């Protein structure tokens, strides 16, 4: 029957 | 510009946005919960003209513009016109940055819970507010009023909340919550005044009649007497000034809109009314609690400045109400303007420190952190 | 590895006041572009050369 958060952070942090 | 991380405060309605910072005495500045767009097409170029606009700049250049609220009956739908709403509020009127400052929003306690969650995740994630706390409007308008025990009738443009509290705790089970508000009585006015040869059916119509209500309109001790003069004798009119030289006058339909309040079948509502859902908080509490809740009924939020409101809410309840027994209105020059004067002392208590949910525990939790840490 | 603390959190405040005077420049932008807008409502219409073909003839 079976965002705008993250590209900041990964500016910051890398 | 503050010598003190203080708290920002911003009492977000459906109506207007009151902000300012905790530990004053009164917001810096008030806008319309409005984010405008134009509904033309532009034909001069080099003109300016935004896509949007925000608050007070989409009241002032509403005569091409539809406006929308993003907060409806209480509840924000849209957070992306609050983003700008609340970035105007905090960097173009108060000038100010909540990155460097704890905020206090408000909401009713049955108030759906993604108003709170998405009010914590804008303030967290686009303004990353260093903490957060979303309060109570009972409890708002409770300080603000110098009480800890009485019924928080808050009749606003929003919803009325209408709950019991008892030595600062809640008493849920008898909170008569209604679907009937200060927007309804607009929209019943809107109506009304079409029957009069004036029609207003348009976003700058709406904002007139919203105008209109504020300085005219009233709801008296007696409607039935009331209204059997002013349905008889043109006495009891009152003018109104529209923006392009138009005269409108008032008569019965000056009561008549906000008399749905006390007589909500007038606009096709199933209700009682709010004195009889004002009666029912007491009445559901405790019999050791009833007495102190009749003896402190207390008036918030909107329409709470329509003339005769605060006499006839006493009238209305103490003949509901046993005899012996005194029964007591409490209706301060502070009314409707108590949420935002009860975030300024809630934000500013010592002992609030320990409820402010800071940007620690919302990045382990997500937004989702309001309904373990705020109420 | 202090100093390797130091140069995560201090990489990271560096830039962030680069961000932070990103847009202080974003905002000079754009409050400098209304500002645009005002004084050229005040100083365009005066951005022309007239009255030369006017009498040399």
């Amino acid at each position: 029957q079976n965002g705008k958060r993250q590209t900041e952070r990964e500016k910051k942090k890398k | 510009d503050e010598d003190e991380t203080t708290a920002l405060v911003c009492d977000n309605g459906s109506g207007l946005v009151k902000a300012g910072f905790a530990g004053d005495d009164a917001p810096r500045a008030v806008f319309p919960s409005i984010v405008g767009r134009p509904r033309h097409q532009g034909v001069m170029v080099g003109m300016g003209q935004k896509d949007s606009y925000v608050g007070d700049e989409a009241q002032s250049k509403r005569g091409i513009l539809t406006l929308k609220y993003p907060i409806e009956h209480g509840i924000i739908t849209n957070w992306d016109d609050m983003e700008k709403i609340w970035h105007h509020t905090f960097y173009n009127e108060l000038r100010v940055a909540p990155e460097e400052h704890p905020t206090l929003l408000t909401e009713a306690p049955l108030n759906p819970k993604a108003n709170r969650e998405k009010m914590t995740q804008i303030m967290f994630e686009t303004f990353n507010v260093p903490a957060m706390y979303v309060a109570i409007q009972a409890v708002l308008s409770l300080y603000a009023s110098g009480r800890t025990t009485g019924i928080v009738l808050d009749s606003g443009d929003g919803v009325t909340h209408n709950v019991p509290i008892y030595e600062g705790y809640a008493l849920p089970h008898a909170i008569m919550r209604l679907d009937l508000a200060g927007r309804d009585l607009t929209d019943y006015l809107m109506k009304i005044l079409t029957e009069r040869g004036y029609s207003f059916v348009t976003t700058a119509e709406r904002e007139i009649v919203r105008d209109i209500k504020e300085k005219l309109c009233y709801v008296a001790l007696d409607f039935e007497n009331e209204m059997a003069t002013a349905a008889s004798s043109s006495s009891l009119e009152k003018s109104y000034e529209l923006p392009d030289g138009q005269v409108i006058t008032i008569g019965n339909e000056r009561f008549r809109c906000p008399e749905t309040l006390f007589q909500p079948s007038f606009i096709g509502m199933e209700s009682a009314g709010i004195h009889e859902t004002t009666y029912n908080s007491i009445m559901k509490c405790d019999i050791d609690i009833r007495k102190d809740l009749y003896a402190n009924n207390v008036m918030s939020g909107g329409t709470t400045m329509y003339p005769g409101i605060a006499d006839r809410m006493q009238k209305e309840i103490t003949a509901l109400a046993p005899s012996t027994m005194k029964i007591k209105i409490i209706a301060p020059p502070e009314r409707k303007y108590s949420v935002w004067i009860g975030g300024s002392i809630l934000a500013s208590l010592s002992t609030f420190q320990q409820m402010w949910i800071t940007k620690q525990e919302y990045d382990e939790a997500g937004p989702s952190i309001v309904h373990r840490k705020c109420f | 590895r202090q100093l390797h603390a130091r140069v995560d959190k201090v990489d990271e405040e560096r830039y962030d006041i680069e961000a932070k005077v990103t847009k202080n420049i974003t905002e000079i932008a754009d409050l400098t572009q209304k500002i645009f807008d005002l004084r050229g409502k005040f100083k365009r219409p005066t951005l022309r050369r007239v009255r030369i073909s006017a009498d040399a003839m």
